């Protein structure tokens, strides 16, 4: 029950980790902190989805 | 509900269509042979309406 | 025209074998031997086979109004010439257990042989008669060749009234057709009035009986199961290849099968003949059955070849090749169940239960008749895999949608017993002339498994032979 | 040049070990892994000597290798087999799985032997072939011919000839499922070619005249189902695949490692190769037909894998799940979703090989098939059931496994192309962990009292551990370092999706 219940939270991590492949490129920690708000002038509601699904 | 495969059932239909008229067709066959003559005067019968419809 | 020698030349198969004939009923009068017999009748048709060279080395010619000879017509020879051959060496081994009057077999397999070579060369509508009756009367007394059983006689007067009944339809048609045309040769017919193709329908089903149509199926099996097995394999192979060469001349030459008033009727005959072929032939627990199920579904994809000869010129090797596969799968097929009955037996108990082992039994025979069942089914590298694929191919030339989805369907149903044979040669176990048999149905594995894997070779021969 | 001798060592063996089998019988054992062993040298020296990292943009047309001879010149079908740098995997692949084929078949000496292995070298040379093909008929011939041998295996080799229900159930299912769809594929074939030869006017059976043919809009959707119908009934898809767990159950498991680890994989290598740049805008047009099959398989197999009591119907129905991912991998526009779906099949093959193994190694150690009747056996068995655990931990998603690379890039470049359906998708993952553990809990955890016969265990000897201790090792390095295969598939890969992409 914990493995089940542990794997649908990873499914829930891996979500928001196509979603930033997807909108940002770099899975770097780092260059995704200075490169988010520079990819980000335009749109910011998909990244809602994107962060409560990290969540 | 899946413990028996469904799909795997519902695509031997095929299968179990052409068994039974397979065996329809055997039984469709008799050894009295005035019957195979009959069949040979059905033949000529449905040949010539074949060609008269065109 | 008269008699001259490029006419004698091009005679000559038909010359030779009425030779044998003839020496073969005087040699039976003189001392009524087997051997001598035996020896005589297969010299005569091994002479037929080398004069196949000097017929071709004369050209594309006519000897009568009643005959044309083409290349087409020396293959055609040929393979009429191989299952003659092929069944004397069959039935020698049959015949030593049969109690008397053992010589009169040879002789009605060489008048078989003259009315098979006669439909070969066809020019004439009179012609087709005298060739289809020749190859019959053999064909209505060797099937009933060892009448002491229950089943041959059953089988013979079978065959022999439905014989002449079809041969009936069949000059009530030639008739009405030449009620119209003012000659009946196949190029002066149809020179789409009802009476021409009222006719027309009424030789379809005097033709369609010896071909095993569906309609007309019912005799295949019956008879396949009360003739002997060396009568068998002439009746399964040099018949229906004999008499498919003369149908489909037939429909090259006269305008009339241009149209598509006939070519649907024929269509629909392919179509169920493969279907109701097919379909009945799972059921079945005897060899002999089985092997007269699967003729009306081979006979059927020749007929898919012949709807659409007039539509592009592959047909014509299409029909050609899968002939000759046809020929070597039957005849190793047939000669298995034949060598089997190496004495006489009375009857013959051969099923398809009788068939486990077969392997620990005899290795090298069961080898054959795998290789040759799965040569009738379309595996590949097996002879009739290449049929398969140009009678797909023609189909496919010709738009005939519904005709080649028939044959791949029929396929698919017909691959369950073609290896229920295969499979069951491998369960549990429940003199010369007959070495002689095994090399002839040996040889034949050797064919059909190199002209499987490397079939260019054949396909050579068949477009020398065709115009 | 090699390539010709190359599909031909399994053949000359077949005929070498019948031979020599009225010299010895313990020599075709000996025999069969000398050969193997140099179908594999030719096969890593094509790799090695190659240029396997070549150009990522050179065309449709490339190849490291190649072979071009006449054989029926009539309709100019050729034997051209060719070797691409995908297809270099797929033969160290089946050169592998030979090797471990021909080692589970050790000490097994039986009436007849030399009979077994030439037809277990003729089904694995068919498979080679098939992967070397790029004449059309020639691959027709060769997908054909790997497929009546087994039949054979299947019947004589399922049960020696005792109980029926080894050949006319099984076996029969397996022959005719596949033959029926074969030869639709052939008419689809013939289709094609007719076309193009009203188009040109040249009887060509070859792929590189045949994939630019010019076809109509409607008429070229209809080949494209004919060529997917055969390839759909080799790999599991949805509506055709009761074969699978009916053979695999059956089939001694050695023929079952040639029925599931390599014979899976030439239905989506023929979707890379044959049926995705011939026909573009069909593929296309057919795109989420597919994704939706994808989907109803990944979560289909995962379903009927939990529900069942057996183990091989059990690791049979895990293969139906694994291939969902691969087809939904196939019908996108991304490179990273293809080379996603090479590292799976790779994995898939060698995480489905050494299942298979232990689980035929545990029934001959029990002499008992049933899951549910044992249990708790791992206080009896040393390493069986260690192994066993890492190779059900291998099937999930578990890093440090080719698996996970695999199925998880695919993931990656689907939701790339689009979102909902690869949003469903990802769920696999869930469903894979309940039936792996299930697999595990049922078989080796509980107590020995749950059968009398899980009461007296016997040994488990060398050469078994080692063919295991290679394949986990093996696969732990697939999942830490993909980097030089990936590396080798790039142009492949590449240029096939630039045709997708660039045709369209």
């Amino acid at each position: 029950k914990a493995f089940v219940v542990t794997r649908v939270g990873d499914v829930f991590l891996a979500f928001a980790l196509f979603i930033l492949y997807n909108e940002l490129g770099t899975l770097n920690f780092r260059e995704m902190v200075e490169l988010a708000p520079a990819h980000f002038a335009d749109g910011n509601n998909m990244l809602m989805w994107a962060t409560l699904m990290l969540l | 509900l899946l413990k028996r495969d469904p799909l795997n059932s519902m695509m031997n239909i095929p299968a179990v269509l052409s068994r039974f008229a397979g065996k329809g067709l055997l039984l469709s066959e008799n050894g009295y042979l005035r019957w195979y003559v009959a069949s040979m005067s059905i033949g000529a019968v449905v040949v010539l309406a074949l060609l008269m419809v065109l | 025209m008269t008699i001259t020698p490029q006419n004698l030349i091009a005679l000559l198969p038909l010359l030779i074998v009425g030779l044998t004939v003839v020496v073969v009923m005087l040699s039976i009068a003189w001392r009524r031997n087997h051997f001598l017999n035996a020896t005589l009748s297969v010299i005569g048709l091994n002479a037929a086979l080398v004069s196949l060279w000097f017929v071709g080395q004369a050209g594309a010619m006519d000897v009568t109004p009643l005959m044309r000879v083409d290349g087409f017509a020396m293959l055609y020879t040929g393979l009429v010439l191989l299952a003659s051959l092929a069944t004397c060496t069959f039935a020698y081994p049959w015949l030593e257990g049969y109690n008397d009057n053992k010589d009169e077999f040879y002789l009605l397999v060489l008048i078989a042989a003259l009315g098979g070579i006669l439909l070969a060369n066809a020019n004439h509508l009179a012609s087709l008669f005298l060739g289809i009756e020749l190859i019959s009367l053999p064909l209505f007394g060797l099937v009933g060749y060892a009448f002491r059983q229950k089943r041959s006689l059953e089988a013979s007067i079978k065959y022999t009234i439905l014989s002449a009944a079809a041969s009936s339809f069949l000059l009530f048609g030639m008739a009405l057709v030449y009620a119209q045309s003012g000659d009946l040769s196949f190029v002066a017919l149809g020179k789409n009035e009802p009476l021409l193709l009222a006719g027309f329908g009424l030789m379809i089903v005097g033709l369609g009986f010896k071909l095993s149509l569906v309609p007309f199926h019912l005799w295949t099996p019956d008879v396949y199961q009360g003739a002997p097995a060396p009568v068998s394999t002439f009746l399964a192979t040099a018949s229906k290849i004999a008499i498919f060469g003369v149908v489909m001349r037939l429909f090259l030459y006269a305008p009339v099968g241009d149209s598509e008033a006939i070519r649907v009727v024929l269509a629909i005959i392919a179509f169920a003949s493969i279907i109701f072929g097919n379909l009945m032939a799972l059921s079945q627990t005897n060899i002999k059955r089985l092997l007269g199920y699967s003729s009306i579904s081979h006979l059927g994809y020749l007929l898919v070849a012949l709807i659409a000869l007039q539509t592009g010129e592959m047909s014509m090797e299409a029909v050609g090749v899968y002939l000759a596969g046809y020929l070597f799968s039957s005849l190793g097929a047939f000669g298995v169940v034949s060598l089997m009955s190496s004495p006489y037996r009375g009857p013959d108990a051969d099923s398809l239960f009788s068939y486990r082992g077969l392997f620990w039994h005899r290795p090298i025979l069961a080898a054959v008749m795998t290789v040759m069942m799965l040569s009738l089914a379309g595996i590949p590298m097996t002879l009739g895999f290449i049929g398969k694929f140009y009678v797909l191919a023609v189909g496919v030339q010709a738009h005939l949608w519904w005709l080649v989805g028939a044959v791949v369907v029929g396929s698919a149903i017909g691959l369950y017993y073609y290896l229920r044979v295969a499979v069951s040669l491998y369960l549990h176990a429940p003199n010369w002339q007959y070495s002689a048999g095994g090399i002839v149905v040996l040889i034949s594995a050797l064919l059909v498994l190199v002209l499987g894997v490397w079939p260019q070779p054949l396909i050579s021969i068949v477009r020398l032979a065709m115009p | 040049m090699l390539l010709p001798w190359l599909i031909l060592i399994p053949f000359i063996g077949g005929f070498l070990c019948w031979q020599t089998e009225r010299f010895g019988v313990k020599v075709p054992r000996w025999i069969a892994l000398i050969t193997m062993g140099l179908t594999l040298a030719l096969s890593l020296q094509l790799w090695l000597q190659g240029g396997y990292s070549l150009t990522q943009s050179a065309g449709i047309p490339q190849w490291q290798s190649e072979f071009d001879m006449p054989w029926i010149p009539r309709f100019g079908i050729s034997i051209h087999l060719a070797i691409d740098g995908l297809s270099l995997l797929m033969v160290v692949l089946t050169g592998l799985l030979g090797v471990l084929a021909v080692l589970c078949s050790w000490k097994e000496i039986e009436k007849y032997q030399g009979f077994f292995h030439l037809n277990l070298m003729w089904i694995l040379g068919g498979v080679i072939g098939v992967f070397l093909a790029i004449d059309m008929f020639l691959f027709f011939f060769f997908w054909e011919m790997m497929l009546v041998p087994m039949y054979f295996l299947i019947a004589l080799w399922g049960h020696k000839a005792s109980d029926g229900k080894t050949r006319i159930t099984a076996a029969t299912k397996f022959f005719i499922y596949t033959q029926a769809s074969g030869l639709v594929m052939l008419i689809a074939i013939l289709a094609l070619v007719f076309v193009h030869y009203n188009a040109t006017g040249v009887w060509t059976f070859n792929y590189e005249e045949l994939l630019n043919t010019p076809m109509s809009s409607g008429v070229e959707y209809l080949l494209m189902l004919g060529f997917f119908i055969a390839f759909a009934v080799k790999m599991p898809v949805v509506p055709l695949h009761g074969w699978l767990p009916d053979a695999h159950s059956q089939a001694p498991t050695a023929g079952s490692v040639d029925l599931a680890g390599i014979l899976l994989k030439t239905a989506a290598y023929g979707l890379l190769r044959f049926s995705l740049p011939l026909f573009p805008n069909a593929s296309a047009e057919f795109a989420p037909i597919a994704m939706w099959l994808g989907v109803i398989g990944i979560f289909y197999g995962a379903w009927m894998a939990f529900a069942q009591t057996d183990i091989k119907r059990l690791i049979a129905y895990t293969s139906v799940s694994h291939m969902g991912f691969v087809l939904i991998a196939i019908y996108t526009g991304s490179q990273l979703a293809y080379q996603g779906a090479v590292i799976q099949m790779i994995a898939h093959g060698l995480s489905a090989a050494g299942l298979f193994i232990l689980c035929g190694q545990l029934y001959e150690r029990i002499h008992t098939r049933d899951m549910r009747m044992m249990g708790g056996l791992w206080s009896k068995m040393k390493w069986l059931p260690a192994l066993s655990l890492f190779f059900a931990v291998a099937t999930l998603g578990m890093p440090g496994t080719g698996n996970f690379v695999g199925e998880f890039m695919i993931l990656f470049g689907s939701f790339q192309v689009v979102p909902v359906i690869t949003v469903i998708s990802t769920f696999g993952l869930v469903f894979a962990s309940v039936y792996s553990l299930a697999m595990l809990h049922r078989a080796y955890f509980g107590k020995a009292k749950s059968q009398i016969a899980s009461q007296e265990l016997p040994g488990m000897s060398l050469r078994e551990l080692f063919m295991i201790l290679l394949l986990v090792v093996l696969l732990v390095l697939l999942g830490f370092y993909p980097q030089p295969i990936l590396d080798t598939s790039h142009s492949a890969i590449g240029n096939i999706q630039q045709w997708f992409v660039n045709s369209v």
